[PDB]
C-alpha cells in the first residue's frame, strides 16, 4: 500500500539548493527544481524538486508536505502548489522528491507552494516541447480520434524499475550559530547535532564538538560555524557540497519511469477524392498541419513525402502500376488505373 | 543520455587533486579562487586556498 | 583545550564502602564522557560511557552521574577486584584528554615504618661513587617524609626515593630513599642520618651512622 | 576475538625517529576510527591522536602536534604512528586502541572499548649497560625488633627491565623490589630488599640473582654482615 515505500518515506531529508530564478534573483530555496524531464508525448512531466512532498513528519501521508525552513522540517499541508509553464500548469501527482504534471507548451518551468505569509517559488531556464504522437502535429489531446502506442509516465508510484542514489548529507553552514557572550564567541547545538568550530584567529581550528565555546577567538566574522545532521540523508544533488565521507547506500526508487501506455491521437479530415484520367485529384482539408506520404507501388518507389497545412489540392500520377497514399493516420489505401 | 552529475566536493583551504574514475565519459575538473556563499552567508574565509 | 580535572587524586577505602569519584571538565561536554579502570601493569577496562550507560558485563555496583562540566562514577559497595586507578575521559572534542585519574587504596590502620640505614659497600666505593640507603618497611598510610642529614647539615637534590605499590596480603608501603655522593665527598663527612616522619610516629625516627664505624 | 598487538617500540635517542605499528584483527578494521593512547612510567593516560576509518582526517595533542603523524593501511589492518624529533618527555608505552566495533565517517561516540597489550618506548642517549651489584649488608643499624634487614643495591644499568630474585627464587617472603628510579646520568638504579629474622644471619646464606637481560648480565651476589 502506501506505507510500502518507507526506504524514501522514512530515511530521505528535504534539502535546500541554490534556485537560479528564485523569485527575484538566485536565492536559496528550498524548492531548488532540478532534472526536468520533459521527454514524455502526450505533454507529462517529471519533476525532481529540492522540496520532500506527501510524507507529513509523522511516519506517512499524502495531504502533507515536507519542506526544509532553518535546520529543521517545517512540514504543512499542501494546499495551494503551482507547477508553472507559459500558462499554469495542472498537476497529476506527488512523490518526495519528485512531482508529476502535465503542462502546456513553453520555455519555463516554475514551480511554487505559496505557504502564505511567504511564497518560496524557483523556477529554471528549460525548453518543454510537445510533439504528440503520430502524423498530425496537433497541439492539445483531442476528445476523439484513433489511439497509437504512445509513451510517458505512469501515474503509478510503486515500481522500482530505476533507482537513484542517495548518501550522506554534506557540512552545511550555519552563520546563526556564531553566537557571542560578550567575552567570547558561544556555540549551540539544537538536538542531537554535532558542529565544527573554526577560526580565523591561531586556535584549535578543528572544534568538532557538541555545545561548547571558542579558546580565545572573539570577532563572529573570523570563524565558521559547520553543521552535521547525519541522523537523515539527502538527494545526490549537484547544487549541494559532498559529505568527506563514504557515500552511502540506500536506493529510492523513482516514483514515475516512463512506461508504453496508449494516447488517443487526432484524426484528419477525411480526404475529397475526385478521379481524373491516369491521376488522382486529391482535396484535402487539413485542420492541424498533418504528414502526407506517398509512394508508388511499381519497380521504382517514388517516394513523396511533405507536410500540409493551409487547405490545398494536390495530384498524383496514378499508373496501371498503382499508388499508395496516407493522409494523416488513417489506414493507407490503393488506386489503380485504365 | 542523461548527465547525472554526483555533488561536488569543496574544501576550504588547500587543493584538491582528483582522480580518474573508470566512469564513462568521467570527466573531472578542479576550480580555484571560488567563493561560495550559501545558506547561511559564506562557506570558507581562504579567499585564495578555496 | 579541555582539561579534565578529578577528585580526588587518591583516597582510601574499606571493603564495602561507598566511593565517589568526581570528574570536572573545563568547558561543558554534555553527556559524551566514560569512565576506565585500570589495575596495575594492565590495560584501562572501560566500566561507564555516555556518562551513565554501564558497560556490558560490568558489575551493577557501578553507577554514573552530571552532565554539562561536573560528572561521577560511584562504586555502591566498594569490592577487593576494585582496588585500581580511575580516570574519567571526555569524548565529546578532539583532542579528548583523559583526567589525572583517582587512585583508590585498601584502607588498613596506621602502620609506623620500620625504618633501616645502609652505608656504601667497599665494593661501590672503589667505583668512586657512594651510595646510602635508607629503608622504611611496612607502613601505612603512603605518606612519609625523608630528610638526609649529613654531619646535622640537611642534604636536598641528592636522594632519590622509589615506592612500592600497596602490598597485597598486608596493605602497607615501602619506600627506599638512596643518598648519592661522590666517594670524595663521602669520605669528608663522619655522621650520616635518615631522618623519617610518619603518621605512626609520635616523633621522628632518626636511623644514623659513622663512617667507617662497625 | 578482537585482538590489537603492537610492535615497533624500543630504545631510540632524542630527536631521532621511531615508527609503531599496531596490528588488528577479529573486526572490520578498515571501517572504524583507530586511536594511540600512551602512559609514561607511573603517571596517567594521555590521549595522543585519532584517524578516521578513510584517513582523511587526523587530530593531535598540542604536546605531539608537529612531532607524531598518525596513519593507517586499511588493506593491511594496520595502524602507525611516526614519531619524529622525539623527546625525553616522549619515553612511554603506547597502546593501539579504538572504539566499539561499529562505524562512521566523522563521528564517534563509544570512545576506547578495545586496545592493545602496549609497546614501550624509551627515548633516551643511554647505551645498553650491564648493573654493577652492591650489597645492602645487615649491621645493627639495619636491625629492628629482632627483625634484620639486608638487600642488593642494582645501580647503573640500562635499558629496563632488570629482575631480583633471593637464594634462586626460594626467599620471597618480606622481599620488596623496588621499582626503578631514573638517574641523572640516564642510567636506572633500583634496591631490592628482605627483612629476615637477626637470629638467622649467622647459619642462613643469602645471594641475590640479579638478571639484565639487554644485556646478557646475570650476577649473583652474596650479601653477609659487614666484619669488623
Ligand atoms: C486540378 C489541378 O490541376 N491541380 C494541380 C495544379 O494546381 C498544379 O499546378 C499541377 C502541377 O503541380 O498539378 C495540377
Amino acid at each position: 500500500d502506501l506505507d510500502t515505500h518507507f526506504t524514501q518515506y522514512k530515511l530521505a531529508r528535504p534539502y535546500i539548493a541554490d534556485c537560479p530564478n528564485c523569485g527575484h534573483s538566485r536565492c536559496d530555496s528550498p524548492i531548488a527544481i532540478e532534472e526536468v524531464r520533459g521527454d514524455a508525448h502526450a505533454g507529462v512531466i517529471r519533476i525532481q524538486t529540492s522540496a520532500m512532498f506527501g510524507l507529513k513528519t509523522d511516519g506517512v501521508d499524502l495531504a502533507y508536505m515536507s519542506f526544509m525552513n532553518g535546520k529543521t522540517q517545517k512540514s504543512i499541508k499542501i494546499d495551494n502548489l503551482h507547477v508553472r509553464t507559459s500558462a499554469p500548469c495542472s498537476l497529476v501527482s506527488h512523490h518526495g522528491y519528485y512531482i508529476l504534471a502535465q503542462c502546456p507548451p513553453g520555455d519555463t518551468v516554475t514551480v511554487g507552494f505559496h505557504d502564505g505569509p511567504n511564497r518560496h517559488t524557483c523556477t529554471v531556464a528549460h525548453k518543454v516541447e510537445f510533439r504528440p504522437v503520430g502524423r498530425e502535429k496537433y497541439r492539445h489531446p483531442p476528445e476523439h480520434g484513433v489511439e497509437l502506442p504512445c509513451n510517458r509516465y505512469t501515474h503509478k508510484r510503486a515500481d522500482q524499475g530505476h533507482y537513484v542514489e542517495m548518501h550522506q548529507p554534506g557540512l552545511v553552514a550555519d552563520h546563526s550559530l556564531l553566537s557571542i557572550h560578550s567575552a567570547k564567541v558561544k556555540i549551540t547545538v539544537p538536538s542531537g547535532a554535532q558542529v565544527k568550530y573554526y577560526c580565523k584567529c591561531p586556535d584549535v581550528r578543528e572544534g568538532i564538538t557538541s555545545s561548547d565555546h571558542t579558546t580565545t577567538c572573539t570577532d563572529v566574522k573570523q570563524c565558521r560555524a559547520y553543521l552535521i545532521d547525519n541522523k537523515k540523508w539527502v538527494y545526490n544533488s549537484g547544487r549541494l557540497p559532498r559529505g568527506e565521507g563514504d557515500t552511502f547506500k540506500g536506493k529510492l526508487h523513482v516514483p514515475f519511469v516512463p512506461v508504453k501506455a496508449k494516447c488517443i491521437a487526432t484524426l484528419a479530415p477525411e480526404p475529397l477524392v475526385e478521379h481524373k484520367h491516369r491521376t488522382l485529384i486529391l482535396h484535402l482539408h487539413p485542420d492541424h498541419p498533418t504528414l502526407l506520404t506517398t509512394r508508388s507501388l511499381g519497380s521504382d518507389a517514388n517516394p513523396t513525402r511533405q507536410w500540409i497545412e493551409r487547405p490545398t489540392t494536390v495530384n498524383f500520377t496514378v499508373t496501371g502500376e498503382g499508388l499508395e497514399y496516407t493522409w494523416g493516420n488513417h489506414p493507407p489505401k490503393r488506386v489503380w488505373a485504365q | 543520455y542523461k548527465t547525472k552529475v554526483p555533488s561536488p566536493v569543496v574544501k576550504c583551504c588547500g587543493a584538491t587533486q582528483c582522480t580518474s574514475k573508470p566512469h564513462p565519459d568521467y570527466q573531472c575538473q578542479v576550480f580555484t579562487g571560488v567563493y561560495p556563499f550559501m545558506w547561511g552567508g559564506a562557506y570558507c574565509f581562504c579567499d585564495t586556498e578555496n | 583545550d579541555i582539561q579534565m580535572t578529578q577528585s580526588p587524586s587518591a583516597m582510601s577505602a574499606s571493603v564495602g564502602d561507598r566511593v565517589t569519584i568526581t570528574c570536572r571538565a573545563s568547558q561543558g561536554i554534555s553527556n559524551y564522557l566514560a569512565w576506565f579502570q585500570q589495575k596495575p601493569g594492565k590495560v584501562p577496562k572501560r566500566l561507564i560511557y555516555a556518562a551513565s550507560s554501564l558497560q556490558s558485563g560490568v558489575p551493577s555496583r557501578f553507577s554514573g552521574s552530571g552532565s554539562g562540566t561536573e560528572f561521577t562514577l560511584t562504586i555502591s559497595s566498594l569490592q577487593p577486584e576494585d582496588f585500581a586507578t580511575y580516570y574519567c575521559l571526555q569524548h565529546n572534542t578532539s583532542p579528548s584528554p583523559f583526567g589525572q585519574g583517582t587512585k583508590v587504596e585498601i584502607k588498613r590502620t596506621v602502620a609506623a615504618p620500620s625504618v633501616f640505614i645502609f652505608p656504601p659497600s667497599d665494593e661501590q666505593l672503589k667505583s668512586g661513587t657512594a651510595s646510602v640507603v635508607c629503608l622504611l618497611n611496612n607502613f601505612y598510610p603512603r605518606e612519609a617524609k625523608v630528610q638526609w642529614k649529613v654531619d646535622n647539615a640537611l642534604q636536598s637534590g641528592n636522594s632519590q626515593e622509589s615506592v612500592t605499590e600497596q602490598d597485597s596480603k598486608d596493605s602497607t608501603y615501602s619506600l627506599s630513599s638512596t643518598l648519592t655522593l661522590s666517594k670524595a665527598d663521602y669520605e669528608k663527612h663522619k655522621l650520616y642520618a635518615c631522618e623519617v616522619t610518619h603518621q605512626g610516629l609520635s616523633s621522628p625516627v632518626t636511623k644514623s651512622f659513622n663512617r667507617g664505624e662497625c | 576475538q578482537v585482538q590489537l598487538v603492537e610492535s615497533g617500540g624500543g630504545v631510540v635517542q632524542p630527536g631521532r625517529s621511531l615508527r609503531l605499528s599496531c596490528a588488528a584483527s577479529g573486526f572490520t578494521f578498515s571501517s572504524h576510527v583507530m586511536y594511540w593512547v600512551r602512559q609514561a612510567p607511573g603517571k596517567g593516560l594521555e590521549w595522543v591522536a585519532v584517524i578516521t576509518y578513510d584517513g582523511g582526517n587526523k587530530y593531535y595533542a598540542d604536546s605531539v602536534r608537529g612531532r607524531l603523524t598518525i596513519s593507517r593501511d586499511n588493506s593491511k589492518n594496520t595502524l602507525y604512528l611516526q614519531m619524529n624529533s622525539l623527546r625525553a618527555e616522549d619515553t612511554a608505552v603506547y597502546y593501539c586502541a579504538s572504539p566499539r566495533g561499529d562505524s562512521g565517517s566523522y563521528y564517534d561516540i563509544d570512545y576506547f572499548d578495545y586496545w592493545g597489550q602496549g609497546t614501550l618506548v624509551t627515548v633516551s642517549s643511554a647505551s645498553t649497560k650491564g648493573p654493577s651489584v652492591f650489597p645492602l649488608a645487615p649491621s645493627s643499624k639495619s636491625t629492628s625488633g629482632g627483625t634484620a634487614a639486608l638487600g642488593c643495591l642494582v645501580k647503573d644499568y640500562f635499558p629496563e627491565p632488570v629482575t631480583v630474585s633471593w637464594n634462586s627464587g626460594a626467599l620471597t617472603s618480606g622481599v620488596h623490589t623496588f621499582p626503578a628510579v631514573l638517574q641523572s646520568s640516564g642510567l636506572y638504579s633500583l634496591s631490592s630488599v628482605v627483612t629476615v629474622p637477626s637470629s638467622s644471619l649467622g647459619t642462613q646464606t643469602y645471594i641475590c640473582n640479579v638478571n639484565h637481560k639487554p644485556s646478557n648480565t646475570k650476577v649473583d651476589k652474596k650479601v653477609e654482615p659487614k666484619s669488623c
